[PDB]
Formats: structure tokens, C-alpha cells, sequence
DNA sequence: TAATTGCCCCCCTTCGGTGCTTTGCACCGAAGGGGGGC
């Protein structure tokens, strides 16, 4: 099998091996499993067992990417529950945008990757399984795994560590060769001539074979484009492997989920992909088979995404001697796109940000969140942060980050004048407005009858109390502020006893998940000067205690 | 020393955060050198534990230093000179390297596992575990205490006026001597440590709560003052408003000038006198934990309160970079956190739990780029805006 | 009810836990679905 040292694995303390019965299998699956198991037994990958082993775990088979070949899987869920914890060494997924341009490239795959790594001997008894006989009568043949099984939660980490150990000497001897390893997939890039590169590839294959890792010629790619990790790699550009969007007349919940996932995958290189209207169709749904009609907003978004996907796009390879630039654009409804490039119109990567964090937000906070997401992704892919081009004025960002109560920062960035600019839609006055009317607003609600009232008693004698149903105290305070905004002129001073409403409004939101806050925002945008003042509620401050009984 | 976890504890299982290319290269070089001399050893995935790692470039030092976030391990591990705060000059010395001489208990080594990431995930992360006492773990000083006392005994007896305290990896050595004499003593201590194998706590002023002074008060001004006094009522029992509240009677314009009555002026003077005196009845309980709240006041100004119970502050201060360009808010907050932690270690010997006025994602993205210390205080993030700036 | 597997990254939605003062509301992490990888 391999001279690789096994990784010592143990069960969780006090646990025993699984004893799960084999479920019935179809004749095609049984024949495929019989053939695979016979070949594995001949090579010593599995061993026949008898009555001395009391464990069992169901087996089954699926089709591989290359059809006419079967992958044998074991439903090790019980054993996985009773297996010790592992720490995963795979910390992420390599991206072609992080690849540097190489003169010669080769993609290798090892055949029967897991089955070439031996399994810990003391653990082998727990991997017992039974191949059922064709039809019935004669009992199935019982085996145990001598190698890493597919379906066991310890197999991926063990294989990845073993492959790293195997590749360490070759990488030490050849520091000028770039080797990306993802499980058993090896991208090998070099600046050597094609003949020298192929000699190095043969040396690497011999090195792997010395460890029992065969590299069949079927999975050995020698000419571009290279199919690597879902991408097609050309000498000077990379694309995603073709994305086929489903074409359905009636859409179910599962179909919408699949479409949204495929669009999210496509958004890494196709600019302008939007999924917000399609994702909104998944809110409140219960059954995955329930048919969701499109809402004429998801239809427009789907048409736009299809139009975007019509034209083939490509990314370029990283040039470490140049600068990373990330351009951000707003799209509306909390959606943003971004392009990471080093030369103009030559995108390394593309992406979107549409997370709705928080009940109330503005454009500046969302832009900061998008910048943070781009920064962390760029640190992952290229190990450095890019220079940003944001549709926000330097003055606007200065005002926001100097007046905001939280610490906020954006790395080295430059303003770009793209028409949908980012701005704060209203500003709260730092001092009270002379000559303007002053409202003392108040709102109360009993937490038993779910009813309350709200008013805006004015210094000039004006007053109005409105009753409110099914509302809480916070809703009554927000409604009182809304009342003050409604019946005031272009300039108004407002005094309230609600630090919740103050906390909401002082953040300067422009969108909210509450319609009351949205109406308040509309009124605030309509006004010219607004000053908001807080006051301790039951402390005799006149106005907010002069007539809060009006609403209490 | 056979260390053990706290009863019923499992072990750290914290994921590694992504690192920049320079940090990863520095970590790879440092860990290769460490593995060459046996300080760390490569491990596999059958070890289920993990702590995050990164690298820092210390103050005006061109050498990268590896830093391990052992906060979970420190919380899970089962393992102070009152005159140091009154000293004149305190110098902090890094004595972490010494910890690399004493081996670590075998059964505990698995808890010190960490993973070096890769740029663009080119390879699976490389796992290591410590064979010797690691820097940043709270058990390392508790194990090296005997050797530290043995090394420092020839110095403390020769210099009885110098107060030396040890926290994690840092020796805070303080003296009441001249700054040149202090530097000479520091050089002596260095030489002594090598052969045996710039704070100023006197200027740590508190930040009191000051009421505003004005020759003419408006309804808005009196309202803000009454709110401030109502908030201070939880901190200074016996503070009063009454007459100031009586001034705010009826509905009046916020810009209306309202004269101060005799009772109101007298009570305002009394309130100012009460605020001037420090709060009485606060004592540092070593059993409870320290909580440090930070508020951003603008113009490069920050305020903070270290307390063990709410509304009973043990220290109030104001960190200030005074702008000086420095548009980086995260750098300012990181420097404030480091200074507050150093003050808390000097005064009480315990790092405080920080309530950072920042979004979590921004902090985890950018804090490592400005960190200069070898310790990491535990912190949580507050998502509630302060009502009115009452420490300004 | 079927088909039954494992690890990794991502997005989007839902739900329970936590905190703070305002037992309602905001925020966050885990888990469900999906995409991609092997
Ligand atoms: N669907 C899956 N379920 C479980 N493990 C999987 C799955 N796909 C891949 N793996 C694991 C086990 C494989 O040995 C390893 C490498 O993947 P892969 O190249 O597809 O197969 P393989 O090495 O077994 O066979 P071969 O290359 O000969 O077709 O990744
Ligand atoms: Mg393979
Ligand atoms: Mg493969």
C-alpha cells in the first residue's frame, strides 16, 4: 500500500464501535461494490473478517465525476459520532486569482487517494462492513478497512497531512517549483522550459510512486486549458468552468436555493450578479417542494443575471510587482459589487456584498462592512490588502468617522466619481435651533393590554395625543418622535425621554427593518435642521413631565 | 512541572485567522528556526486543539516576533506589589526568551498546538506544538517563578529600592531614582540577566466628572446638566438636582435664557464640590474580574473607566493622541487598549476585560497590525451608543 | 419519505441564546438549505 506512517486514532472515551445493519442495495450497486471490494482485497486495501469482529457499518456506492466508475462510501455517521475529534488542516480554498503567471503548468491527480494511505491498525476493527450477496440467501462477505475509508470524518485531515509529509522533500529540493495541493490534486507551475518542466514532473511522479501514490496518465493534464478546482486555466487568463443556470417554468424552494447558490458561485468572476430579490423568495417558506411564484422583482434580477452570464468573462493572474486595486460600486437595496484588479479593465476577481447586518443601517456602515469583507478576502488570496476606490467623498467619510461613536476605519482609499455616490442623507444639529419650534414628545404603553399613547406637547401651546394599538413602549416613543416630525416646520427641536429612539436616530440610518423608522427617516430627510435632545423621564423636567400624563 | 487543566475543561479549539504575506513569511522563518532547536515540533491532525498565532513588529524593532493567543488556554489552565504604582519610573523588560530554556510537561504539550496558514491556501496549514514553555501562556511564569527568583535574588538584595513585578512575559521594574540612574540600573539588570542565564506612574491622573461653567444658562443647558447629574447620582450618592429640575418647569424653548435662582446656584456649587471629591467606598477585590469600558469622544480623544462593579469605578482616565493627523481610529483604539492594559497590570496585576467601542469584524481585521505587546486582554464588543458623553 | 458518507470555503434564512434596561429589542453564532472543491 504505502510506507507512510499511520496516524494513531482512538475512539471517544467510553464509546464502542458501531453495529449498524446494512440496508438493502440494488443489484447494480451490489455488483459494483463486489468488483471494487475484490480488487481492494487483492491489493490488501481491505481484509476479510469473521465472527471475531462484532461491528458493522452500511456501505453504498455513488458515481464519480468520471462516470462508468464507482466511488465506495461508508455511512460512518455512528463511528464519526464515536470517533475522537480532529483538527482540520485545510483552512480554505485556493483561488486562481492568487496564482502567478508560470511558463509551464501541469495538473496531476493521484489514483485512489484515500486507499493509498494506511489506516491505524487498532482502529481497523471499527471499519467493518458487509457486502450483501446478490439477491439473498447466502450471507454477505464481511471486510474491514486497512486504509483510509471514504465517509469517515478522520480521513480528510489524515490524508492531507500525509500528502504534505510526502511532498515536503520534493518541495525542499525544488524551491523554484510552485505546488498547490488540495487533497490529491496537485497544480505544478514553473518557469522552466517545457522539456525541463516535464522532466521535473516525471521526477515528482517517481517521488510520489516511491510512497505508493500512483498518478494515472488519465488524470494527468499536460496541455491548456487545465481543469483545476472548478476553473479553466489558460496561459494568461482563467475562467470558471461553465455555469448552467436552471431553466424552470415553475420554481420550487429547492430550485430557488440552487439558483441562488449558483449565482453566488458565478459572482466571483461575473460582475453585477444580484440575488437579493431571489433570496427574498426564500423567506417564510416551509417545504422545499413548495412552488414559489416569481414576484416580478426576482424576474428582473434573474433576467439581469442571465444577461450578465451570457458574455464569457475571465480573470487574470496575480502580478506581485504591481498594486492591488479594489473598486466598489453601489447597486441599491443594500447591495454592492466590487472588482479587484491590478490593471484597468483586467479583473483579478469580482464579488458582491449584500449582507443585511443590523435592524437599522446606512450606506456608510454597509460600505465599511463591504470594505472589511474585501480586505479579509484579499488577505486570504494575495496576502496583502488592496487600495480601495470608493464612491464616497473624503468629506463625507471624514464627517461620519469623526462624528460616529464607534471606531471605524477604511484602509488607503481614493474617491471615485461613479454616479451612485455614498452620502449621509441627513445631519442632526449639535446645538438647539433658535426661533424653531420645540416639541416635548412622550410615549407610553401598558405591557399587559398591549396599548399605549404618544404626544408632542409644544412650547407654543400646541399638543396632540394619539392612541396606539398592539404597540410596545419603544414603538410608542418612536411614534411620538414621528408625530413631532410630522407636524413641524422645516426646522424643529425635539426632546424625548427615550434613549432607544435616540440610539436609533443618532446613528443616521437611511434604511430599516421597521416601517416606523423608515417613515421617521423620510421625515428627517425632508427637514432642513433637526436637533434631538434626551431628558430623564420621571425627574420633573417640564414638558416631558408637564404633559406626559396626556399619554400616560 | 506537571500542569493540568481546570477541572471539567477540554482545551482550546480556536481557529486560525488569515494573515498577511509578510506575517506568514516571518512566522515560517521563525518556526523553522524554532523547530531546528527543538522548541516546537510538527504535529498531525489527530491533535484536536488549536490556538491562533500571528506576528508583530515591536516598538522600533526590525525583528518579527511570534505571538500566540493563549487566552482560551489561560482561562482553562489550573495553576502583587502595592508600591509599584507609587514608583517614579517603571521600565518593562521582555524576559520571554528565558521560557524557551525550561521544557514543558509532555501531557500538556498537546494543548499548545497552533497552525501556520498559507497564502492562497496553497498547502494545508502546518501544525506545531510547543516542547518548551511557550510565550503568552499563564503557566509559563508560574513554572519559571523559582528560576526567576533565583536569578533576581542577587539584584533585589543589592537594590532594595527597586520594585520588580512579573506578569506573563514582562518584568515591570520600578525605581524612584533619576532617569539616567534608572537607565543605568536597567542596563545593570540586563547584564545581570544575561550573565545569570518607560512608564511614569506618578503622572497617572484620574479623570473627574466636571459640570460645565457658564455666565448664562439656557433651558437646553439646564436640561443637559440635569441629565448629567441624574447619571452621576448612581456614581456619587448624595448628589441632588431638585432646584435645577424646578427650573425646568413648564414647556419652554430650548434656546430661552433662564436665570439661575439662588437655591439653584447654591445647589450647583454643592454638586460641583461633591463631584470634585473622589468617590468613597470602592475597594479592589482580587477575586472579581476587571472591566474596562472605552468611549470615543472625537478629535483623537478617548475616555475609559476600569471598574469591578457597575457605577463603582476604580480608575477613570482619558487617552488622547491629540489628533496630530493620525486618521486611523483602529490604531488609536489599539494603542489605548495597550496603555490601559499596562496601567491595569501595574496597578492591580490583572489585565481587564475590555468593552471595545468597535465592530467585531473591524477589530479582528486590523488589531494585529498595530499590536505591540506580548499579552492579549480578553475583550467583548459593545453595540450600544452611549447616551450622552458624560466623561468629557 | 426517501436517499442515506466525510472534510474545507462561501451566501442567505431561521432560531435560540445573551445582554441591557426599556422583559422588548438588538446582535450574534450555530444550524438548515444551497453553491463550489476534493
Ligand atoms: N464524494 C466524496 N465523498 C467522500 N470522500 C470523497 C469524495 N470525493 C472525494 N473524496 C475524497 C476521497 C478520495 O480518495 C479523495 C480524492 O478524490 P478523487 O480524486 O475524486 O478520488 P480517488 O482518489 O478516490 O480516485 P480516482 O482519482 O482514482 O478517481 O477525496
Ligand atoms: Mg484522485
Ligand atoms: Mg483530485
Amino acid at each position: 500500500i504505502s510506507p507512510i506512517e499511520t496516524v494513531p486514532v482512538k475512539l471517544k472515551p467510553g464509546m464502542d464501535g458501531p453495529k449498524v445493519k446494512q440496508w438493502p442495495l440494488t443489484e447494480e450497486k451490489i455488483k459494483a461494490l463486489v468488483e471494487i471490494c475484490t480488487e481492494m482485497e487483492k491489493e490488501g486495501k481491505i481484509s476479510k473478517i469473521g465472527p471475531e469482529n462484532p461491528y458493522n457499518t452500511p456501505v453504498f456506492a455513488i458515481k464519480k465525476k468520471d462516470s462508468t466508475k464507482w466511488r465506495k462510501l461508508v455511512d460512518f455517521r455512528e463511528l464519526n459520532k464515536r470517533t475522537q475529534d480532529f483538527w482540520e488542516v485545510q483552512l480554505g480554498i485556493p483561488h486562481p486569482a492568487g496564482l502567478k503567471k508560470k511558463k509551464s503548468v501541469t495538473v496531476l491527480d493521484v489514483g485512489d487517494a484515500y486507499f493509498s494511505v494506511p489506516l491505524d491498525e487498532d482502529f481497523r476493527k471499527y471499519t467493518a462492513f458487509t457486502i450483501p450477496s446478490i439477491n439473498n440467501e447466502t450471507p454477505g462477505i464481511r471486510y474491514q478497512y486497512n486504509v483510509l475509508p471514504q465517509g469517515w470524518k478522520g480521513s480528510p485531515a489524515i490524508f492531507q497531512s500525509s500528502m504534505t509529509k510526502i511532498l515536503e522533500p520534493f518541495k525542499k529540493q525544488n524551491p523554484d517549483i510552485v505546488i498547490y495541493q488540495y487533497m490529491d490534486d496537485l497544480y505544478v507551475g514553473s518557469d522552466l522550459e517545457i522539456g525541463q518542466h516535464r522532466t521535473k514532473i516525471e521526477e515528482l511522479r517517481q517521488h510520489l510512486l516511491r510512497w505508493g501514490l500512483t498518478t494515472p496518465d488519465k488524470k494527468h493534464q499536460k496541455e491548456p486549458p487545465f481543469l483545476w478546482m472548478g476553473y479553466e486555466l489558460h496561459p494568461d487568463k482563467w475562467t470558471v468552468q461553465p455555469i448552467v443556470l436552471p431553466e424552470k417554468d415553475s420554481w420550487t424552494v429547492n430550485d430557488i436555493q440552487k439558483l441562488v447558490g449558483k449565482l453566488n458561485w458565478a459572482s466571483q468572476i461575473y460582475p453585477g450578479i444580484k440575488v437579493r430579490q431571489l433570496s427574498k423568495l426564500l423567506r417564510g417558506t416551509k417545504a422545499l417542494t413548495e412552488v414559489i411564484p416569481l414576484t416580478e422583482e426576482a424576474e428582473l434580477e434573474l433576467a439581469e443575471n442571465r444577461e450578465i452570464l451570457k458574455e464569457p468573462v475571465h480573470g487574470v493572474y496575480y502580478d506581485p510587482s504591481k498594486d492591488l486595486i479594489a473598486e466598489i460600486q453601489k447597486q441599491g437595496q443594500g447591495q454592492w459589487t466590487y472588482q479587484i484588479y491590478q490593471e484597468p479593465f483586467k479583473n483579478l476577481k469580482t464579488g458582491k456584498y449584500a449582507r443585511m447586518r443590523g435592524a437599522h443601517t446606512n450606506d456608510v456602515k454597509q460600505l465599511t462592512e463591504a470594505v472589511q469583507k474585501i480586505t479579509t478576502e484579499s488577505i486570504v488570496i494575495w496576502g496583502k490588502t488592496p487600495k480601495f476606490k470608493l464612491p464616497i467623498q473624503k468629506e463625507t467619510w471624514e464627517t461620519w468617522w469623526t462624528e460616529y461613536w464607534q471606531a471605524t476605519w477604511i484602509p488607503e482609499w481614493e474617491f471615485v466619481n461613479t454616479p451612485p455616490l455614498v452620502k449621509l442623507w441627513y445631519q442632526l444639529e449639535k446645538e438647539p435651533i433658535v426661533g424653531a419650534e420645540t416639541f416635548y414628545v412622550d410615549g407610553a404603553a401598558n405591557r399587559e393590554t398591549k396599548l399605549g399613547k404618544a404626544g408632542y406637547v409644544t412650547n407654543k401651546g400646541r399638543q396632540k395625543v394619539v392612541p396606539l394599538t398592539n404597540t410596545t413602549n419603544q414603538k410608542t416613543e418612536l411614534q411620538a418622535i414621528y408625530l413631532a416630525l410630522q407636524d413641524s416646520g422645516l426646522e424643529v427641536n425635539i426632546v424625548t425621554n427615550s434613549q432607544y429612539a435616540l440610539g436609533i436616530i443618532q446613528a443616521q440610518p437611511d434604511k430599516s427593518e421597521s416601517e416606523l423608522v423608515n417613515q421617521i427617516i423620510e421625515q428627517l430627510i425632508k427637514k432642513e435642521k433637526v436637533y434631538l435632545a434626551w431628558v430623564p423621564a420621571h425627574k420633573g423636567i417640564g414638558g416631558n413631565e408637564q404633559v406626559d400624563k396626556l399619554v400616560s | 512541572v506537571p500542569v493540568k487543566l481546570k477541572p471539567g475543561m477540554d482545551g482550546p479549539k480556536v481557529k486560525q485567522w488569515p494573515l498577511t504575506e509578510e506575517k506568514i513569511k516571518a512566522l515560517v522563518e521563525i518556526c523553522t528556526e524554532m523547530e531546528k532547536e527543538g522548541k516546537i515540533s510538527k504535529i498531525g491532525p489527530e491533535n484536536p486543539y488549536n490556538t491562533p498565532v500571528f506576528a508583530i513588529k515591536k516598538k522600533d524593532s526590525t525583528k518579527w516576533r511570534k505571538l500566540v493567543d493563549f487566552r482560551e488556554l489561560n482561562k482553562r489552565t489550573q495553576d502583587h506589589p502595592a508600591g509599584l504604582k507609587k514608583k517614579k519610573s517603571v521600565t518593562v523588560l521582555d524576559v520571554g526568551d528565558a521560557y524557551f530554556s525550561v521544557p514543558l510537561d509532555e501531557d500538556f504539550r498537546k494543548y499548545t498546538a497552533f497552525t501556520i496558514p498559507s497564502i492562497n491556501n496553497e498547502t494545508p496549514g502546518i501544525r506545531y506544538q510547543y516542547n518548551v514553555l511557550p510565550q503568552g501562556w499563564k503557566g509559563s511564569p508560574a513554572i519559571f517563578q523559582s528560576s526567576m527568583t533565583k536569578i533576581l535574588e542577587p539584584f533585589k538584595k543589592q537594590n532594595p529600592d527597586i520594585v520588580i513585578y512579573q506578569y506573563m512575559d514582562d518584568l515591570y521594574v520600578g525605581s524612584d531614582l533619576e532617569i539616567g540612574q534608572h537607565r543605568t540600573k536597567i542596563e545593570e539588570l540586563r547584564q545581570h540577566l544575561l550573565r545569570w542565564g518607560e512608564l511614569h506612574p506618578d503622572k497617572w491622573t484620574v479623570q473627574p466628572i466636571v459640570l460645565p461653567e457658564k455666565d448664562s444658562w439656557t433651558v437646553n443647558d439646564i436640561q443637559k446638566l440635569v441629565g448629567k447629574l441624574n447619571w452621576a447620582s448612581q456614581i456619587y450618592p448624595g448628589i441632588k438636582v431638585r432646584q435645577l429640575c424646578k427650573l425646568l418647569r413648564g414647556t419652554k424653548a430650548l434656546t430661552e435664557v433662564i436665570p439661575l435662582t439662588e437655591e439653584a446656584e447654591l445647589e450647583l456649587a454643592e454638586n460641583r464640590e461633591i463631584l470634585k471629591e473622589p468617590v468613597h467606598g470602592v475597594y479592589y477585590d482580587p477575586s472579581k474580574d476587571l472591566i474596562a469600558e472605552i468611549q470615543k469622544q472625537g478629535q483623537g480623544q478617548w475616555t475609559y473607566q476600569i471598574y469591578q462593579e457597575p457605577f463603582k469605578n476604580l480608575k477613570t482616565g482619558k487617552y488622547a493622541r491629540m489628533r496630530g493627523a493620525h486618521t486611523n481610529d483602529v490604531k488609536q483604539l489599539t494603542e489605548a487598549v495597550q496603555k490601559i492594559t499596562t496601567e491595569s497590570i501595574v496597578i492591580w496585576g490583572k489585565t481587564p476585560k475590555f468593552k471595545l467601542p468597535i465592530q467585531k469584524e473591524t477589530w479582528e481585521t486590523w488589531w494585529t497590525e498595530y499590536w505591540q505587546a506580548t499579552w492579549i486582554p480578553e475583550w467583548e464588543f459593545v453595540n450600544t451608543p452611549p447616551l450622552v458623553k458624560l466623561w468629557y
